[PDB]
């Protein structure tokens, strides 16, 4: 899921 | 951890440091509007806002404190109220109109270019007028938004949740209080604030009815973030 | 206009005193069967509310026309919570009546309906962690008929509801509660019924495309009720 | 509406 990767960055 | 131990004008400052910008919409006066367009214009809004949204959340208290399943799951829950927060607070000095961007202000009229929008339009504008009815100060408008994202998910899940829960509790009596409430004016309006996050809650519910009725009917392309957050409501 | 007259006791009085009957299922099992139990429990319970919303204090005072937008807003959450308030002596269960104790994986029987009676159960599950008081559940749930629609000197239903704010935190003083744990527990019992207005819409959904599928018949008053949200 | 019979009965 994108915002799973965009809780990262 | 750190979160629990702010004390709170520690929380109240955190919470303002935190507050996304005003973004721009993309509208173009030269063109008259159509119901995709003027979806368009919403749409892509609300994708370039998530990417705020996300990385104010990171700095909401406790917030971190969270799995990142746990953190994807309130977001996915609580986006569009947040979304909708925003809007009815930042349109809460112009009456009558909605402030989607500073370039961006509609009245009801505007809204009924979309076919269904005009009825979430009146329930935003209305609540708008609650804000104002109110006098909601954006000490306590930074409270309501982190209680959304922390609460709207929190029981389809724990404690430490709570924990920044009761935590934004006491900021807000603080606040009221070092405004010069009573102790009974104090709880009254720790209520009505509160009581706002049902229809909060509510408009969210229809929105979303809205937006993905508008996906199904291709009447405008959305974001694979937007698409992704939507798909998390059914 | 003597709503406002009463005292903290008193509202919690007339409260309790106003509180609906508990009503027995028809049941005696498919996905008709069960839809035909829980929609016609829903229709028989919708007659007994409105004499309950009738000796709610403050709303008898409105009109007409403001009491069937109050009712029509909010009817599916009072009928929730009361579902929610039954159901927290037995976890894991939901008690539509004392002779309908459904577990969680009958909800699957209906299609579409074991997601929502998860969220129940988690709610109930979340009056029972609150230690839920029968007290608290009846404030709430006048609330909810004062509030849900409310947004649509027109000060006075906001005066009513700050009275049973009042009584809320007269409840919990009354219990010994600090001024900090009085203020936070207030807090916690308000963002449930946040929750509560998201199962009632997702309740609505489904029971909307229950209407359509036409696994059951719905009552006349059922159909009016479910077509206010259409 | 039938509700409204229901809240005059
Ligand atoms: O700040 C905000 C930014 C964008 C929006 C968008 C709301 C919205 C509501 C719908 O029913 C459909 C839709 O496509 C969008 C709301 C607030
Ligand atoms: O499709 C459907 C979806 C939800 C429901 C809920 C029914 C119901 C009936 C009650 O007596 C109390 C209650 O809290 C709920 C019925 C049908």
């Amino acid at each position: 899921k994108i915002l799973h990767r965009l809780l990262q960055d | 951890s750190l979160a629990l131990s702010l004390t709170a004008d520690q929380m109240v400052s955190a919470l303002l440091d935190a507050e996304p910008p005003i973004l721009y919409s993309e509208y173009d006066p030269t063109r008259p509007f159509s119901e995709a367009s003027m979806m368009g214009l919403l749409t892509n809004l609300a994708d370039r806002e998530l990417v705020h949204m996300i990385n104010w959340a990171k700095r909401v208290p406790g917030f971190v404190d969270l799995t990142l399943h746990d953190q994807v799951h309130l977001l996915e829950c609580a986006w569009l109220e947040i979304l909708m927060i925003g809007l009815v607070w930042r349109s809460m000095e112009h009456p009558g109109k909605l402030l989607f961007a500073p370039n961006l202000l509609l009245d009801r009229n505007q809204g009924k270019c979309v076919e269904g929008m005009v009825e979430i339009f009146d329930m935003l504008l209305a609540t708008s007028s609650r804000f104002r009815m109110m006098n909601l100060q954006g000490e306590e408008f930074v409270c309501l938004k982190s209680i959304i994202l922390l609460n709207s998910g929190v029981y389809t899940f724990k404690d430490h949740i709570h924990r920044v829960l009761d935590k934004i509790t006491d900021t807000l009596i603080h606040l009221m209080a070092k405004a010069g409430l009573t102790l009974q004016q104090q709880h009254q309006r720790l209520a009505q604030l509160l009581l706002i996050l049902s229809h909060i809650r509510h408009m969210s519910n229809k929105g979303m009815e809205h937006l993905y009725s508008m996906k199904c009917k291709n009447v405008v392309p959305l974001s694979d973030l937007l698409l992704e957050m939507l798909d998390a409501h059914r």
